């Protein structure tokens, strides 16, 4: 789940 | 060595504030990604550090609470960089509040977390070399 902005690249 | 990646990251966050406390490409790429992350993802780091109220007696639980939240539904490289930067920021905050003895304690908690909860994911996802190719 995308919960942090740094998750978006992953 | 996970201890050495922790120690070099913390030593660097503290040297950037004026406080004194190839594998070289991994350390260098991690320093640059965390520096980048602290500017770009200010909002996510402010939410992580918002309910800290750092004291020697509450520090362990504050660190465990943030890191459990960060990794609860999975591991990716973004969360790994954010783990190093959140540990770094807790060390800087500890020194700033005259709780510099927390620095060694935080380093221990970070080394244990890496060894016990992040090592398997790192090894199964191309190791630190994949990190360097992707972020470096
Ligand atoms: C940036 C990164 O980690 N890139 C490597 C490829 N992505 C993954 O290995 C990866 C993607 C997504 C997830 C999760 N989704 C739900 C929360 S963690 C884990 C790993």
């Amino acid at each position: 789940p995308i919960r942090y902005e740094w998750d978006e690249f992953c | 060595d996970n201890r050495e990646i922790v120690m070099k990251y913390i030593s660097y966050k503290l040297s950037q504030r004026g406080y004194e406390w190839e594998s070289e490409v991994v350390h260098q790429t991690l320093r640059q990604a965390g520096d980048d992350f602290s500017l770009r993802y200010r909002r996510d780091f402010a939410e992580m550090s918002s309910q800290l109220h750092l004291t020697p007696g509450t520090a362990y639980a504050s660190f465990a609470t943030v890191v459990e939240e960060l990794f609860r539904d999975g591991v990716n490289w973004g969360r790994i960089v954010a783990f190093f930067e959140f540990g770094g920021v807790m060390c800087v905050e500890s020194v700033n509040r005259e709780m510099s003895v927390l620095v060694d304690n935080i380093a221990a908690w970070m080394a244990t977390y890496l060894n016990d909860h992040l090592h398997t994911w790192i090894q199964d996802n191309g190791g630190w070399d994949a990190f360097v190719e992707l972020y470096g």
